[PDB]
C-alpha cells in the first residue's frame, strides 16, 4: 500500500527508537514480540531449539531475542544510508541462508512486530509504512520479495 | 521620557523584584556588592557607613535607606509635584559631598543588571532606563 | 485562519518530532522532500536558488542552505511563546526575501502545500489542520508585500 | 473561523488582564489608562474629539471624562470577564451595541483605529503580552461592539 | 512499579511487563496478569457520558454518548482488543440544531483497564478513558490532544442500561 | 450610625476590591446579590422584564448585573474623588430617574450587597461603613435622602 | 583540533545548554549583556537591532537569530563540506562592517564563561574551545 | 571478585550509557564513535588492520566497514543493557566469545588494549562519567568476550 | 479571507447571475433571502413598515423585496465597471442614509443572502467570494467598513 | 498525463463558463490575468510582445492580441471533439509559434501553470487535474520543437 522510501523511512526509524526503548522494556518487547510470533507459527519453534526455544524465558532465549532485535536495530536505524544499510541485511542473508526458513515464518514475525510496536506506541504510529520497510528489510535477509 | 504606561509598568515591576523583609536586604546586599566590586572608589564616602564591610548590620541599615528612598521615588512617577519636590529634597542630602555625577550613571547601570535577574526576560528595559533615569538626574 | 495557543502547543510538539536530532541528516532530508515538492509543482521558483547551486543537490553549498532554511524555520516556531520578537523577526525575515528578486507571494502559498503534504508522512500524529492554521499566520506576514 | 480567541487563548488573556488589578488603586489606573487610550484615539482621528465632546473630553483630567474613562475601560473589563461564557458575553456586547448605535458620527474604521492603539498599548503596562491571543479576542470584542452603526 | 510494568498485588507483589497481562501465559506467581481479562466496552455497549469541564471539545455539549459497534481480539495477541466505536453528540445553538455521529477506532489494554479511542475529526482530540478495575459500569472519560497528552474535558461516563 | 467620611471611604473602597473580586467569583458575587435582592421585594422582578428578569440565571440578567455592579464599581472606587463620583452618581441618576423606582427597593438592594459582601469577607468587614457609604452613593443615585 | 567525540561532545552539550523555546531567549539575552558590559563598543554595529535596549523585541530577535546560525554551525562539526561552506557564507554577512577580529574572541570568551554556568563542572572547555574556536576563525 | 560491576556499579553505566542515545540519529553516532575505537585500536596494534581486512577497514568511510562499526558497538551496547540479568548477560557474551574463536588472529592483548582506549573514548562523549564504575564493567565484559583464544 | 478584486468579481457576477434567475424563481428567491433576514433580526422588520414588512407575503412588501434585489443587481453586475458601480452604490447609499440602519442588520441580510444563494446554487459557488464581494457591495452602501 | 474522453467533456463545460459571453471584456480580463501571472514569473517572456504593445495594456492593438489568444484557446477546446482536425490545427499552432524567435519550451509551460492558478479564481467546480492533464497534451505538442 505504500513503499519503504526516503520519508516512510525516517518514521519508521524514529517510531522505532520509541518502540524499542532500552533496559527491561526491551528485554520484554522483544519477549512479547516472540511469544506472538511463535503463537503464529509453533512450528517454527523447532528452529530455535539450540537457542532454548522450548522456553521463551530462558536466558539463552532472552539472549538470542534481544540479540535478534539487534540486527532489526541496525537494519532500520540505516534505511536512511541505503549503502550501509545494504551491507548488514547482506550479513543478515548469509546468518540465514541455509536454514530452511519458509517465508510463511518471516510474514509472522513481521506481524509480531507490528503487533507489539503498535501496543507499544499508543496513538502516534503508521502501519503502512512500518509494514512497508519491515518488508524491505526482510527482503533483504531472504533475497526474495 | 517616562509617561504614564512606562511608569506602571516600573512600579510594578519594583513590586516584584524588591520584595518584602528579608528579600530586600537580599537585593540591596547583591545590589551594592556588584557596584563596589566594580568601582571601589565608592567605599569612601559610605566610610560614615561602614562601606567596607557590606555585610555589616550599620552598612546593611543604609542599604535599606537607600532603596527606600528609590522605592518613593518611584512610587511618585504618577504624580510629578511630589517627584519633583522629593527628588529635590534626595539631592540636597547628596550634593552636600564629593559625589561625582557619573556615581550615580554607575548606581544606575547595577541597579538594571540586578533587575534584570530577578525579573528575567520580562523586564522593561526601556521603561526602567527611560524611567529611573528621570529620578537620577533629579539627584546627580 | 487564527493561530490558537493550543495550536501552537500543538505544534511547539509536532516540530520536536521532526526537529530531534542535533544532526543535520535528518532536517535535511525532509526539508530538501519539501522542496523537491515545491519544484515539482511550482518548477519556476527553481531558478531562483543557482545563487547556492541547487543543480549540485549533494553539492553541500546548496545542504548547508537547506539547513539555514530548516534552522530559519525552526527559529520561528521556537518564537511562537514570544510573539513580540517573533512579530518582528518575521517581519526581519519577509525582507530578506523582499530584496531577493524574483520571489512571489505565491512561490509562498506553494511551499505551504508543500510541508502540509510532507510533514504529514516523515511522522505520525500530524495535526494537518493545527500545522495549516498557524503556518499561514506566518507566511503572511512574511510576503505580506512580496508579489 | 471558530478557532479566534478559544479557551486556551481567552484564559491567557484574561489571566494577562488581571496582572493589572492587583493593587486598589485600580480607579487610578483604569482612569489613567482609559484616559489615554481615548486620548491617542483623538489624536489619530479628530472627528473623534466631537463625539466625546458630551464627555469633555477636552478636559482630560476633569473629572467629566475620568468617570467616563471608567465607563469604558471598565466595559471593556466585564467584555473580558464573561469571555468564558459566550450567550452572556454575546448579550452583555450586543447591549453596548447599541449603547453606540444611537451615538451618530462614530463609524466603524474608529474601532479598527482603537484596536490598533489597545494592542499597541497593552503590552507596555503589563509585562506578560501574548499578542496573538489578545489580537485575537479583542478583535471579536471590538467586532461584535460596532455591529451597528 | 515502574513506568511500564503492571502490579499482581496480593500479600507479596511481582511487578512484570504491561505486554504481559492477558496474553496468555501465566507469568505472575498470584496468577493476576491472567485471571482478570474481561473486556468492558464490548460491542453493541452504549455508554452515557455527562460533561463536568470542557475546554476544547467544538460543541461544549451537555452529553456525549458512546456507541461501541465492533470489538474483535486478535487471536495471537490477547493483551490488547481493537475497537470501532461512533462517538454521538446532540448539540443546539441559536443559528442552527447540528448532530454529530462521528466514527473512530482504538483498543482496550487489559493492561490498564484504559481505552484509548483514537481521534475522530482531524483537530488532534481524542478520548482516553480508564476504567475503575473493579467497576466497569462508570469511567472517567478524558478528552486529550493526540500528541501532546493534554487534558482538556472530563466527562463521567455510565454504562447505559 | 457613621458617616460615608474620608476614612470610612477609604475601608469600604478597599474591601469591596476583595469583595467585588473577578471571573466566576464575580458572575456569582452579582447572582447572589441579586437573588438576595429579589427575595427580598418580588414586586421589583417587573422592572427587569427587559432583561429577563424571570430567571435570574439567564444570561441576559447574568450581563445585566455583571453590569449593575460595574457602575456600584464606579461609584465605590471613587469615594475618594468627590469631583469625579459626583459625575458617575449623576449619570446613573438619569439612567434610573423615569423608572418608578421606590426607595423601598433600594433598601432592599442595600441589604442585599451587605448581607453577601459580608458572608464573601467572612471576618474583616465594618457595617456602618458599608451601610454609610452604600447610602451615600444610593443617594447620588435617586436624589433623595 | 576538533576531531569526532570532541566534536559530538559538544553538539550534545550545546542541546542541554541551549534548551528550547523561552529557555533560549533566556541564554541569548544573558549572553549578550555580559558581552556588551564587558565591551560597550560593540553597541555600536548593534544600531540597527536596538543594541541600545538588548531586552527590546528589535535586539531580542536579533539574539535569537544569533544564537541559531551558531546552532546550525555547531550542528556542523561532524561534516566539513558543510561547515566550510556555512562558515564561508556567514563571513560574508560579516565582514561587510567594521568588525574588529578581536570582537569574535570576545564572543567566544563570554558564550564558554555562560555555558559554563549552564552545564557546570560537566562542561567540557577543552572541546569546546578546540571546536567553536575553528567556528569563528571561519568567520573572523 | 564478587563486587565487581555491582547493582549500582552498573546502574550507573547503564544511566550514562544512555545519556548517548537521546537523539534519533544513534546511527551516525554508534558508527562514528566505534569507527574511531576500532581506527585507534589498528593505531596502536596493526596486526588488527589484517584482521578487519574481511570487512574493509582500509575504508573506514566505507559502507563494508560501517556497517561493522555498528554491529560490534551495537554489541556492546547489548552487553550493557543486559547487565542486569547475569545469566543471559552471560550467555549474549559466551556467544559473542565463540564469534571471536573463531577468527584466528584475534588474541587476549588486543581486547585489553581496546578497553584501555575504550576507558578514555567514553570520558570524551559522556560529560557524566564515573570511571570506577565503568572499568569496573567494562572489564568483565570484556574478559568473558575474549576467554577462547 | 479575500478581496473582491478582478476575478472574484467575474466569479460573484457569474454565479449571481444563476442564482438570481428570474419569474417566480426570483419572485421567491427574494423572498427566501428576506424570511432568512428578518428571522435573524426580528428587530427589522420595524423599518420596512411602510411597505407592509409585518407580512412577507403581501404584495406591497414582494414589490419591495424583488426591488431591492434589482439594485444588487445592478451592484453586482457591475463589480467589473469600478467607475459604474461606484455611481450605483453611492445612489443607493443615500436611499439608505437617513434610516438608522446599523450595520449589525447589514450583516444579517449579507448572511441571508449567501445562505439562500448557497441552497439555490447547489455545488458550483464560492463562499469567500461572494462574502467578499456582498462585503464590497454593502460598504459602498453604508460607507464605513 | 493521458487527455480522456471524460475529461474532455470535463473541460467542454469549464470552458462553457468562462467563455460564456460573446462580449470581449470578460475573454479579456481572463486571458490578461493570466498573462499577467506568465509575467511575473518568467519576465523575460515579456520583451516577445513589444510586437503587439504591451507597454501599452489598454491599447487595444494588445487587447485584440489577448483576445486571439483566448480564441486560439477556445478554438483547440472547441475541436476535443473532432481529434483528427485538432491534431492538424495543433501542429499549425505550432508553427506559428516556432517561427516566432524566442518562444522557449519553457514560457509554455509556464503559461500552462498560469491557467491552472488564474482558472480555479474566476469560475468555481475547477477540475483543476482535468484541466491539467489535457491542457498540457495540448501544450506538448504545440511546442514539440519549440525550445
Ligand atoms: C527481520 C527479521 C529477522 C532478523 C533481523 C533476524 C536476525 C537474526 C540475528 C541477528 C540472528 C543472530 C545471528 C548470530 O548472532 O549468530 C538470527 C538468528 C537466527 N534467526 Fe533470524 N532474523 C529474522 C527473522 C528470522 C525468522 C523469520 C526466523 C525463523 C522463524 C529466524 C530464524 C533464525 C534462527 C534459527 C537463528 C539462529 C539461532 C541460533 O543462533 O541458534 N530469523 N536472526
Ligand atoms: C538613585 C539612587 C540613590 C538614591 C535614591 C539615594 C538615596 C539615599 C538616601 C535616602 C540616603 C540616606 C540619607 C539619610 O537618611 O541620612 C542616602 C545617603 C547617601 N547616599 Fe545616596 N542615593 C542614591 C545614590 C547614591 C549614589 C550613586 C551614591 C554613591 C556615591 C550615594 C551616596 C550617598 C552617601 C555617601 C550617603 C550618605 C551616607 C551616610 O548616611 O553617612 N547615593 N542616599
Ligand atoms: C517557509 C518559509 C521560508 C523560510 C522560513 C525561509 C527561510 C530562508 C532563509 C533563512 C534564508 C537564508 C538567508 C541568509 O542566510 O542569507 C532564505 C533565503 C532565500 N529564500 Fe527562503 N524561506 C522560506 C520560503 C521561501 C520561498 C517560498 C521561496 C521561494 C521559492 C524562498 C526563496 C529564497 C531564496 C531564493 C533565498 C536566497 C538563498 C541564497 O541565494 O542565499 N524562500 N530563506
Ligand atoms: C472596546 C472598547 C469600547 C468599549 C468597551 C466601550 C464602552 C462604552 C461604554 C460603557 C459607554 C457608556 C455607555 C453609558 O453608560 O451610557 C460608551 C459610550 C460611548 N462610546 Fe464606547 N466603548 C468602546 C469603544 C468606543 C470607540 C472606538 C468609540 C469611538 C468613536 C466609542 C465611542 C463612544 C461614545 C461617543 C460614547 C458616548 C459617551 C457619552 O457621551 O456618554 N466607543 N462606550
Ligand atoms: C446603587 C445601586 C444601583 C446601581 C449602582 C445601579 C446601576 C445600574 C446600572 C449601571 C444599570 C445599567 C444601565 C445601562 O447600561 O443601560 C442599571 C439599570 C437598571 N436599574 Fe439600576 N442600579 C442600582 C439600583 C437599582 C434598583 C434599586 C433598581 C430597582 C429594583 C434598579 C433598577 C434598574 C433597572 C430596571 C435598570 C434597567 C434594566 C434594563 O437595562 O432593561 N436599579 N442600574
Ligand atoms: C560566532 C558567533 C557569531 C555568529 C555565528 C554570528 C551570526 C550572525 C547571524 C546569523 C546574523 C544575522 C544576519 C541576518 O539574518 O541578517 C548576524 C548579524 C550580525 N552580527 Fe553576527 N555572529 C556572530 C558573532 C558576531 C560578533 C562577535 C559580532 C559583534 C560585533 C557580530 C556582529 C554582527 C552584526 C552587527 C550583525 C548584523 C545586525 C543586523 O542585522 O543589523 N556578530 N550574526
Ligand atoms: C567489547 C567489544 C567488542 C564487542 C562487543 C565485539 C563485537 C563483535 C561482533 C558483534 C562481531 C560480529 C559478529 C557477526 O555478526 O558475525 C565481532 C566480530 C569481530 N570482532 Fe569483535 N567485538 C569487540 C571487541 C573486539 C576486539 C578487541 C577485537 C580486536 C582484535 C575484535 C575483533 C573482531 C573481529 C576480527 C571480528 C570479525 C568481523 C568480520 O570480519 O565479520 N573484536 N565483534
Ligand atoms: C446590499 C443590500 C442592500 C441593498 C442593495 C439595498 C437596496 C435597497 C433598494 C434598491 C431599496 C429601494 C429604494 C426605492 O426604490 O425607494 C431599498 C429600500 C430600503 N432599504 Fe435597502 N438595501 C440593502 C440593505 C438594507 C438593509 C440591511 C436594510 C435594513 C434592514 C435596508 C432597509 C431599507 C429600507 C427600510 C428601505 C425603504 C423601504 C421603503 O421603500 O419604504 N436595506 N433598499
Ligand atoms: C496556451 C497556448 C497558447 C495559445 C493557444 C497561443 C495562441 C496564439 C495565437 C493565436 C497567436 C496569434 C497568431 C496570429 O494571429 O498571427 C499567438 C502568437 C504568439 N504567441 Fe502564442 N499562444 C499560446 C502560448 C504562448 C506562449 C507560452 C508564448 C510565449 C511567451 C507565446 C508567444 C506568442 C507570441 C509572442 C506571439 C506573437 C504575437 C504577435 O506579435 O503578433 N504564445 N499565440
Ligand atoms: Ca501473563
Amino acid at each position: 500500500k505504500k513503499q519503504c522510501g526516503v520519508l516512510e523511512g525516517l518514521k519508521v526509524k524514529s517510531e522505532w527508537g520509541r518502540a524499542y526503548g532500552s533496559g527491561h522494556d526491551r528485554e520484554a518487547f522483544s519477549q512479547a514480540i516472540w511469544r506472538a510470533t511463535f503463537a503464529q507459527v509453533p512450528e517454527s519453534r523447532s528452529l530455535f531449539k539450540r537457542v532454548h526455544g522450548d522456553d521463551t524465558s530462558h536466558p539463552a532465549f532472552i539472549a538470542h531475542a534481544d540479540r535478534v532485535l539487534g540486527g532489526l536495530d541496525i537494519a532500520i536505524s540505516t534505511l536512511d544510508q541505503p549503502a550501509t544499510l545494504k551491507e548488514e541485511l547482506d550479513h543478515l542473508q548469509v546468518q540465514h541462508e541455509g536454514r530452511k526458513i519458509p517465508d510463511n515464518y518471516f510474514d509472522a514475525f513481521k506481524t509480531a512486530i507490528l503487533h507489539v510496536v503498535a501496543a507499544q506506541l499508543g496513538r502516534c504510529y503508521d502501519r503502512e509504512a512500518w509494514d512497508a520497510c519491515i518488508d524491505h528489510i526482510e527482503d533483504g535477509i531472504k533475497g526474495h520479495h | 521620557e517616562c509617561l504614564v504606561t512606562e511608569s506602571l509598568k516600573v512600579k510594578l515591576q519594583w513590586a516584584s523584584a524588591f520584595g518584602h523583609a528579608h528579600e530586600r536586604v537580599a537585593f540591596g546586599l547583591e545590589l551594592w556588592r556588584d557596584i563596589i566590586d566594580d568601582h571601589p572608589e565608592i567605599k569612601a564616602p559610605f566610610s560614615r557607613v561602614r562601606g567596607d564591610n557590606i555585610y555589616s548590620p550599620e552598612f546593611g541599615a543604609h542599604s535599606q535607606r537607600v532603596l527606600s528612598g528609590l522605592d518613593i521615588t518611584i512610587s511618585m512617577l504618577d504624580t510629578p509635584d511630589m517627584l519633583a519636590a522629593q527628588l529635590a529634597h534626595l539631592k540636597v542630602q547628596h550634593v552636600e559631598r564629593n559625589l561625582k555625577p557619573e556615581f550615580f550613571d554607575i548606581f544606575l547601570k547595577h541597579l538594571l543588571h540586578v533587575l534584570g535577574d530577578r525579573l528575567g526576560t520580562h523586564f522593561d528595559f526601556g521603561a526602567w532606563h527611560d524611567c529611573v533615569d528621570q529620578i537620577i538626574d533629579g539627584i546627580k | 485562519d487564527c493561530c490558537s495557543y493550543e495550536d501552537r502547543r500543538e505544534i511547539r510538539h509536532i516540530w520536536d518530532d521532526v526537529w530531534s536530532s542535533s544532526f543535520t541528516d535528518r532536517r535535511v532530508a525532509i526539508v530538501r522532500a519539501v522542496f523537491d515538492d515545491l519544484f515539482k509543482h511550482y518548477p519556476t521558483s527553481k531558478a531562483l536558488f543557482e545563487r547556492v547551486k541547487i543543480d549540485e543537490p549533494e553539492s553541500g553549498e546548496f545542504k548547508s542552505h537547506l539547513v539555514r532554511v530548516a534552522n530559519g524555520l525552526k527559529l520561528l516556531i521556537n518564537l511562537l511563546d514570544d510573539t513580540l520578537v517573533l512579530q518582528s523577526h518575521l517581519g526581519h525575515l519577509a525582507d530578506q526575501h523582499i530584496q531577493r528578486k524574483g520571489v512571489t507571494k505565491e512561490y509562498f502559498r506553494g511551499i505551504g502545500e508543500a510541508f502540509a503534504r510532507v510533514l504529514p508522512q516523515v511522522l505520525s500524529c500530524f495535526n494537518v489542520d493545527a500545522w495549516n492554521r498557524c503556518f499561514h499566520r506566518l507566511v503572511a506576514r512574511i510576503a505580506k508585500d512580496l508579489p | 473561523h471558530e478557532h479566534c480567541c478559544s479557551e486556551e487563548d481567552h484564559r491567557i488573556v484574561q489571566k494577562q488582564w488581571d496582572i493589572l488589578w492587583r493593587d486598589t488603586e485600580s480607579s487610578k489606573i483604569k482612569i489613567g489608562f482609559g484616559r489615554l487610550l481615548l486620548t491617542k484615539l483623538a489624536k489619530d482621528i479628530p472627528e473623534v474629539n466631537d463625539l466625546f465632546k458630551r464627555v469633555d473630553i477636552e478636559h482630560a483630567e476633569g473629572p467629566k471624562f475620568s468617570a467616563h474613562a471608567l465607563r469604558i475601560l471598565n466595559g471593556l473589563d466585564l467584555a473580558i470577564n464573561l469571555l468564558d461564557d459566550p450567550p452572556a458575553l454575546d448579550a452583555a456586547l450586543d447591549h453596548l451595541a447599541h449603547q453606540h448605535e444611537v451615538r451618530e458620527g462614530v463609524q466603524k474604521a474608529h474601532f479598527k483605529k482603537f484596536g490598533e492603539i489597545l494592542a499597541t498599548g497593552l503590552p507596555q503596562v503589563l509585562d506578560d503580552y501574548d499578542a496573538l491571543a489578545w489580537k485575537s479576542c479583542l478583535k471579536g470584542i471590538l467586532t461584535k461592539i460596532s455591529s451597528r452603526l | 512499579c515502574d513506568e511500564h510494568e503492571h502490579q499482581c498485588g496480593g500479600d507479596d507483589p511481582q511487578c512484570i511487563s504491561k505486554l504481559f497481562v492477558c496474553d496468555g501465559h501465566n507469568d505472575c506467581r498470584n496468577g493476576e496478569d491472567e485471571k482478570d481479562c474481561t473486556l468492558p466496552t464490548k460491542a453493541g455497549d452504549k455508554f452515557i457520558g455527562d460533561v463536568c469541564f470542557d475546554h476544547c471539545t467544538k460543541r461544549r455539549p451537555e452529553h456525549m454518548t458512546l456507541a461501541f459497534e465492533s470489538s474483535s481480539i486478535a487471536a495471537f495477541f490477547t493483551p490488547i482488543a481493537d475497537l470501532h466505536v461512533h462517538i454521538e453528540i446532540e448539540s443546539e445553538t441559536d443559528e442552527d440544531e447540528s448532530e454529530v455521529s462521528m466514527p473512530a477506532d482504538g483498543e482496550y489494554s487489559f493492561a490498564d483497564h484504559r481505552l484509548t479511542i483514537h481521534p475522530p475529526e482531524e483537530d488532534g482530540l481524542g478520548l482516553v478513558g480508564e476504567f475503575d478495575g473493579y467497576n466497569f459500569d462508570r469511567f472517567v472519560g478524558h478528552i486529550v490532544h493526540e500528541l501532546s497528552e493534554e487534558v482538556c474535558a472530563e466527562f463521567i461516563f455510565h454504562r447505559k442500561k
